[PDB]
């Protein structure tokens, strides 16, 4: 549990919008792919990110 | 007083030549020599090479010193040390056959002193002689016919010099070498007449 | 060639090892995936000292992480550069020592050491020309102080000629966090003196002193403390990994620093250290490097050297600098402060030069000094120990696990004898 | 037809040897890769490189040198440098474990497993030569392997070849500024070994060269590399007469026949002049008269010993450049007349003079400027008795309390070797006062 | 930095200054003994390169500064920084380009006659007379040969001509015999019997 | 007009003969299929078919199919004659009894069939070359049977065996001391010249000269092939001093029982450092006489020399050869037996040593092959006898031999023969 730099965006800290399902992401020199998300987040995403 | 400034700025330049001795004796009509010229203080060293299984005691022939030409009573300079010349060191006369590659670069790198070593001067020298002939075009055909008897295209040094002497044009041995070496495409010392014709005019 | 394998035990040891391997990996340009990404050839010149090669072109450190509880390793493994460690090298118990020396030295450590002794022997046997071993642990906890020392005793029997290094974190009196500090610390030193070739003393109180006043940090963490220690530890073996004007390996330091076999307790200090605000106002020249070398507040121990006299001193410079300035300053300091230097051994300072500075720096300093002012550590530990032992406090736990109270006595006397003779050379004159 | 073999041991030996060979390659025109240039197509002239180099039959040359050490870090840097193609691959002998400033380790424990390889290598170099003049050795005496293997090699070389000449260039520890702490032991123990096994020895103390560079060359932050170029210059003027023609030739054998009055007394200290920087080199004439005055100037001594405190036994100096023999004789007459410089009573004549024609060469990226005249001098004096006195003072201090003795006893050297080493130094000293007294 | 760029080739030939040189017309110095600030002496701890050259360094602003060193210039030792040949007086080996193309010539020549597409004689289409083996009955008796295709042979030939006096370079340049470095995976992948001089190439080529 | 026949028996024999014949083919310029590329001298080793390919004068013997199988599927399948590659079905299984009494008896007839057919074509047969590894079953037993049959079947023809003995401490099998002694006893009175090429020495020679730290068997066989070529180049290339096969046993064999000798070759230098020295004839002989450079694991410094045989090839000069001999004689650490004042035989040939492309060795204009006979050879016999005595004392591994026709008391007479050989070697080395 720590704050990690994101190479994909000007060596900035991660933001909740960065983690997008279906698209790959980079953490600490490792490459991950997001397959699915908990639908609790899906409710959170629909209520706060829609602007 | 001794010229320190010349010693400082021209100590590194050393001219190395290969030569053969011209003398009455048939004893030494074959053995080769290497001649070194230190231009720092106009000092000349002559080395005598020895072949294996020859029986001759090779080694240093003349140690380095400074000595002048007997005819004009003037010290030798780098201008007089041009390839093809005969240099008389005391009672020994040497004929300069071939020069070191670094030496050839040195003479070519410094113009307005070694005039015979500059190509455009040699071409201008040869071309300027066409004034006595009637026309420029007939000068070319006369030259190629005289130089090349069977028009083979590539000639030797001996054929090249004998043709020029037959025409009656007085080229020093240095300029003849300069033109010969330049027009050698694959470096086997055979003149390319076709490029010579183009260089003169096409 | 001269490679060394890393041995580290206990949670105090593990947290130090985690930061140290990160520093070396960054120094040699090793990514968290274990693949080289450097630019200069010299970074791969002497990498065999610490890194082993596997198929696929990846590097793995030759470190052994050892403990009595699996909680610490499950935390250190997930950290940055934590995937480098080979999972086989991890060895842990299922019970723990509970800050009790006897549990970690007689009951659990004895049966557990069979496994960990197998893996370390495999590591030592693989390398063609072993140089030595280095240790990192703390003397305040039973698992670190008990099974760590019993490891030292066994390994010394199998490699009596190989060099051995130990970093000890002795408990400072002011910031003390356990009640059983004097018992296990006193007993561990008794075994430590007989077997360890070299000992470095590190006090967390001193580290707290340095960070608050030199770097001027409001809220440091153990990571910052671990960062300072790793910088010095890399400095000792740095010139063993890089070419320089004057080479100096581990063996050279030992012979040139300890005049007598039973005096191998040191104190270390790292320079230069500067706060971010004052980082742009200083000038990195030899006089500033050597003036902070010997300054009292920069030592990694709570022992002030001006209460005693230096026996011998050593210094390791990193970077490109003129040799004359290096030697000139050593003679300069050794003259203006003749009261702090023992007289019967002239020229008691050693110097070395390494051409590769640490990353982000131009010139560096690593100082290791043997001074008679560190006896106050054992003097104060002795008085708490005799305060504990006179009333037989917390003793039924220790005596209830196969040992009697007698072993407490000679360890007290042997440590007591150590202080007396170590103090003898302070007033000795020729 | 005359060859000399150079021996280098220790880190100081390798670094000194490295600076010497770049001078030799540039002096004879050798490129780093071995061919002279790729430009000169004549060759076959003025064979003088045979003294230091050896032809392979067609093309490159290989130096007649050997590199010996016990830690590979310094040697490995040579193999990855720009001179990787010059030396033969298997004459740069490297060990596995460093001596670690321990004389015993480098004399009885580790050196035995590596001394065999060198003698096999040396035998193969000597068989190639036909007119081998002698061996040169370079060693930093303050280091463990430098004095360790150096002691072992000289003892073995004494019986393998016998009367063959061996020349020594030691680098003694400085009186007050030193690298290590245990240097008095391994330095003193070295003297006993080399006293009866070397023919000529020269002191090359570091701080003396520090003074020269600061005062003359005007360098405020010198390093060992600047120093090694001066000693390399000394070697050049020392053996120049072997391969260069001059008015008077002085060979290697002319030193152990002119400079040591007695077999026990073969320790000497050298000087070099002029040493001047390019910006102020051209502001004075550098006359041969004044350059020989600078050599006898004790402030330019290359060892931290003042000859004014003792007498002179013999003085050998070599000139190179465009010197005139009558000018040389004129300056020598003034030196004898000078009252502050005195000679020993039983030496009415004490000068050996050599003249060479080749001026010293200038190395690009160097420090000295190029001059038409230079002199290198080797002097034997009773003033060399003081350095052993201060070493005896320091050695006795920490041997009274038997400090560091466990670092030597446990490696096979018995205790009694310190006692005999001390007595020989005392006997060696007593010789120096005995000789220095007048009749 | 002044030791290698000053007396340039243009100035040394037909010029005022020789190798030693009173190079004060060309740039600025401070005639040894001088009291004053130089802006680069005490700050950078410049070593060697006597005072005349030190001032020329600071005056002409080649220079360096800062606590932080940018990797590349950090990783230089004193040995190769100073003993970088002779440079400026007058203006290396060609090897490791010939060795590689001798190696490739053997490989190309070896692949040149693999008996492609029924160019084998009538003999050797079937194995030797007494062969042992198995000889399965339900298989084509005559052997089948594929062989390399034409462009692959031409692919190798292009590089051979290209490598000789072309754009491609010598691979890496290597140490000689006793270099005790890592050598980049000689032990990980066995590579047992390949003549250490040659072994250096294969491991380093990767 | 001169011919020699090569015999390769046992896996070591085939794997060394492959290198030998590849080297010969490259040296003589024949293509692998046997057809000359349109270019007398080669008649010593080959035989013309009248017009076309050439047939090597060799026969391959083995009892196990796979090793011979690679010969018939490699690049040299079309070279050798199909029925000269004789292979059996079942192996000796390291049992000297099996390869000498049970299964090797029924093949020697066809071996001699092929030998007779090959020799009948030959008209000026000089001698036979035999290759075999001693530490093996059929290498020893079948070899012993073949030599015993060939001695009576050919009379006084010279036979040379380049055997391979087990190394002193590095070994592969566990019963190889047993079959080495019986094979040595069998060959002692049946071979004329025997050369020892134990494997451990070649490993050190490779590691020290060719700079190979992880060698394989391909490297070792190339050196042996080079030794064979240097030894037999005088039969097919002109030179200043030519020597035949017959003028070896008249020079290096002081007594009939003493015909065991060891070889050395120089130079063997990798191309990386081959051009750093001129390889003078004066120094190549020093490398040849270096005790560490011996091709057998024996120390010549521990005993007296009997005779030395020298082969120089390249561009050597007769004067330069003799100066090196004089220098070696003047040297003190090398001493000869008392009753041998003159102890050298010298050979000079003009053909330079050939180089295998893509190989290990560099190309040199000079080389020397040294064959010496010395009293130091007793050490290997002594250690072999000690190893056997440790084993045979309590009768280990004896049922695997006695059950195949071997008599129980056969080991005792072999031990007696070894003791007699040791006695002879010690009595020769004493001064009169
Ligand atoms: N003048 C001079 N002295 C040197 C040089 N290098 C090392 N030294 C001297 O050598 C002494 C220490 O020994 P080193 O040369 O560094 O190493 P070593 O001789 O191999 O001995 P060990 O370190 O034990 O292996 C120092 O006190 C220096 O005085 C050098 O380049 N020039
Ligand atoms: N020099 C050399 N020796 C070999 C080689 N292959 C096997 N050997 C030796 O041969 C001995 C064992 O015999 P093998 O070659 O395996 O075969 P063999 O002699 O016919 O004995 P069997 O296997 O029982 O039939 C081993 O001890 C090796 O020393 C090789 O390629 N080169
Ligand atoms: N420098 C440093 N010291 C630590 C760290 N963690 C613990 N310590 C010290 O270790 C001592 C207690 O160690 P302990 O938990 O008993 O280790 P254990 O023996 O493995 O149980 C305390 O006095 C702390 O000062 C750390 O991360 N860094
Ligand atoms: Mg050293
Ligand atoms: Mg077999």
């Amino acid at each position: 549990k720590n704050r990690y730099k994101n190479v994909q965006t000007n060596n900035e800290y991660f933001q909740p919008t960065d983690l997008v399902v279906g698209k790959d992401v980079i953490i600490n020199g490792y490459s991950f792919r997001i397959l699915e998300c908990d639908e609790y987040t899906l409710k959170w995403f629909a209520n706060n990110i829609v602007q | 007083r001794k010229d320190i400034n010349k010693m400082y700025t021209q100590d590194q330049y050393i001219l190395r030549f290969e030569g053969k001795l011209i003398s009455q004796n048939k004893e030494d009509n074959h053995r080769k020599f290497i001649i070194s010229f230190f231009c720092g203080d106009d000092t000349i060293m002559v080395y005598e090479t020895a072949d294996k299984n020859s029986g001759i005691w090779g080694g240093k022939f003349l140690e380095r010193m400074n000595h002048n030409n007997p005819i004009n009573n003037k010290p030798y300079t780098e201008l007089d040390f041009q390839i093809g010349e005969i240099i008389q060191l005391g009672v020994y006369r040497f004929q300069l056959l071939r020069a070191d590659e670094y030496t050839h670069k040195y003479m070519k790198s410094k113009p307005e002193v070694f005039k015979e070593a500059d190509i455009e001067y040699t071409l201008n020298h040869l071309r300027k002689f066409a004034t006595k002939y009637k026309s420029y075009d007939e000068f070319m055909v006369l030259l190629i016919k005289n130089i090349d008897p069977n028009r083979r295209g590539v000639i030797d040094f001996n054929d090249f010099v004998v043709g020029l002497r037959r025409l009656g044009y007085n080229l020093t041995y240095q300029e003849i070498y300069t033109l010969m070496r330049y027009f050698d495409l694959d470096e086997n010392w055979k003149l390319d007449v076709k490029s010579l014709f183009v260089a003169l005019g096409g | 060639m001269r490679e060394i394998v890393h041995i580290q035990g206990g949670q105090c040891g593990n947290q130090i090892g985690a930061k140290f391997w990160e520093v070396i990996s960054d120094e040699h340009g090793i990514d968290p995936t274990g693949t080289y990404h450097g630019d200069s050839d010299l970074q791969l010149e002497r990498i065999n000292v610490y890194y082993n090669e596997a198929t696929g072109g990846r590097y793995v450190p030759r470190a052994i992480l050892m403990d009595l509880e699996p909680g610490t390793m499950d935390s250190v493994r997930a950290g940055p550069f934590g995937q480098l460690f080979r999972p086989d090298n991890f060895v842990f118990g299922q019970t723990g020592a509970g800050n009790n020396w006897a549990k970690g030295h007689y009951t659990e450590g004895a049966e557990l050491i069979d496994s960990v002794l197998d893996v370390v022997r495999k590591e030592a046997e693989g390398c063609d020309c072993l140089q030595g071993f280095q240790i990192t642990h703390s003397l305040g906890g039973g698992t670190g102080s008990g099974m760590g020392t019993l490891l030292i005793s066994k390994v010394r029997e199998e490699y009596p000629d190989r060099i051995m290094e130990t970093f000890s974190v002795v408990p400072s009196p002011k910031v003390s966090d356990t009640v059983v500090e004097p018992y296990n610390a006193t007993l561990s030193v008794h075994q430590l003196v007989e077997n360890a070739d070299e000992c470095m003393v590190i006090d967390n109180e001193a580290l707290y002193d340095i960070c608050f006043r030199t770097l001027k940090l409001t809220t440091p963490t153990y990571g910052d403390l671990n960062h300072l220690v790793s910088a010095a530890m890399s400095g000792v073996t740095c010139c063993l990994r890089f070419p320089g004007q004057l080479n100096s390996d581990l063996r050279k330091l030992a012979v040139n620093l300890i005049p007598f076999p039973r005096l191998h307790f040191f104190m270390i200090g790292f320079a230069p250290l500067t706060s971010r605000g004052s980082q742009q106002y200083r000038a990195l020249t030899v006089p500033e490097l050597t003036q902070q070398m010997f300054d009292a507040k920069n030592m990694m121990c709570a022992a002030d050297p001006r209460h005693g006299r230096y026996l011998t001193a050593s210094a390791l410079f990193r970077g490109r600098m003129s040799t004359k300035e290096v030697d000139e300053q050593m003679l300069n300091v050794q003259n203006k402060n003749s009261s702090y230097f023992v007289e019967w051994i002239p020229n008691n300072i050693k110097s070395s030069i390494c051409d590769i500075p640490p990353k982000g720096l131009k010139m560096a300093v690593t100082f290791v000094g043997n001074s008679t002012a560190i006896q106050e550590m054992f003097k104060r530990v002795a008085e708490q120990f005799t305060a504990m032992f006179r009333r037989k406090a917390f003793l039924h736990w220790y005596t209830g696990e196969g040992m009697d109270e007698m072993e407490f006595t000679e360890a007290e006397s042997n440590m007591n004898d150590l202080v007396s003779e170590y103090q003898q050379y302070q007033d000795a004159t020729a | 037809m005359r060859e000399v073999i150079s021996i280098h041991v220790g880190q100081g030996g390798i670094q000194v040897g490295n600076a010497c060979w770049e001078l030799f390659c540039l002096e004879h025109g050798i490129q780093p890769d071995g061919q002279m240039p790729s430009d000169r197509t004549i060759g076959g002239g003025d064979d003088a490189f045979n003294t230091f180099f050896s032809e392979t039959g067609a093309g490159k040359h290989v130096p007649r040198a050997v590199f010996l050490d016990l830690e590979p870090t310094v040697i490995d840097e040579v193999r990855t440098g720009t001179y990787r193609q010059l030396f033969h691959p298997e004459q740069l002998i490297s060990g596995k474990e460093d001596a670690a400033n321990n004389f015993a380790r480098g004399h009885y424990t580790i050196g035995k497993e590596i001394v065999d390889l060198c003698l096999d290598r040396i035998r193969k170099l000597a068989d190639n030569c036909t007119g081998l003049q002698g061996f040169l050795v370079f060693n930093s005496v303050g280091g463990g392997t430098g004095s360790g293997l150096g002691s072992l090699l000289l003892e073995r070389l004494s019986v393998d070849y016998g009367k063959k000449s061996k020349l020594g260039f030691t680098i003694y520890p400085s009186p007050q500024v030193s690298t290590a702490v245990v240097e008095p032991y391994n330095s003193i123990l070295s003297t006993h070994s080399l006293l009866e096994h070397t023919d000529v020895a020269v002191m090359l103390d570091n701080e003396a060269i520090y003074d020269i560079c600061r005062r003359n060359l005007d360098i405020e932050r010198p390093t060992y590399t600047n120093l090694n170029r001066l000693i390399a210059q000394v070697i050049s003027s020392l053996t120049a007469s072997l391969r260069f023609d001059g008015a008077l030739n002085v060979d290697i054998t002319e030193f152990q026949t002119n400079l040591v009055p007695y077999p026990r007394i073969h320790f000497m200290l050298s000087s070099y002049a002029p040493i001047i920087s390019a910006e102020k080199a051209y502001h004075e004439q550098l006359s041969v008269a004044e350059i020989t005055n600078s050599a006898f100037e004790p402030a330019n001594m290359m060892a931290k010993c003042d000859p004014r405190h003792g007498k002179y036994m013999a003085c050998s100096m070599m000139y190179r450049g465009d010197v005139v023999p009558k000018d040389v004789n004129a300056s020598i007459a003034t030196i004898k007349t000078k009252r502050t410089i005195q000679f020993v009573d039983w030496c009415p004549t004490g000068f050996k003079v050599g003249i060479n024609y080749q001026p010293p060469t200038v190395v690009p990226g160097g420090d000295l400027a190029k001059v038409m005249r230079a002199v290198c001098m080797i002097s034997n004096s009773t003033a060399i008795a003081e350095v052993f006195s201060r070493l005896d003072h320091k050695f006795d201090l920490m041997y009274a309390k038997r400090a560091f003795v466990h670092w030597y006893v446990g490696e096979g050297m018995e205790e009694g070797e310190f006692s005999e080493a001390r007595e020989d130094l005392a006997a060696l000293e007593k010789d120096y006062e005995e000789v220095g007294i007048e009749t | 930095n002044t030791t290698q760029m000053i007396p340039t080739y243009q100035d040394v030939k037909t010029g005022t200054t020789w190798l030693g040189g009173p190079t004060h017309v060309l740039q600025e110095q401070h005639i040894p003994g001088y009291k004053g600030h130089v802006k680069g002496v005490q700050a950078e701890s410049l070593h060697g390169k006597t005072f005349a050259r030190i001032t020329a360094e600071c005056l002409n602003n080649r220079y360096k500064s800062g606590f932080i060193v940018d990797d590349e210039e950090r990783f230089k030792t004193n040995y190769q920084l100073e003993y970088i040949r002779p440079n400026l007086r007058n203006n290396n080996n060609r090897q490791r380009d010939d060795e590689v193309e001798r190696l490739e010539l053997i490989k190309a020549q070896l692949n040149s006659q693999p008996k492609t597409i029924e160019d084998v004689p009538p003999i050797d289409r079937v194995p030797v007379i007494g062969y042992q083996g198995f000889r399965p009955v339900y298989r084509h008796p005559l052997k089948q040969v594929k062989g390399p295709t034409e462009d692959e042979i031409d692919f190798q030939a292009r590089t051979i001509l290209e490598l000789t006096k072309g754009q491609k370079e010598a691979p890496k340049e290597i140490p000689i015999v006793g270099y005790t470095g890592f050598q980049k995976g000689i032990k990980a992948e066995n590579m047992f019997g390949k003549t250490f001089k040659d072994l250096s190439n294969a491991s380093n080529r990767i």
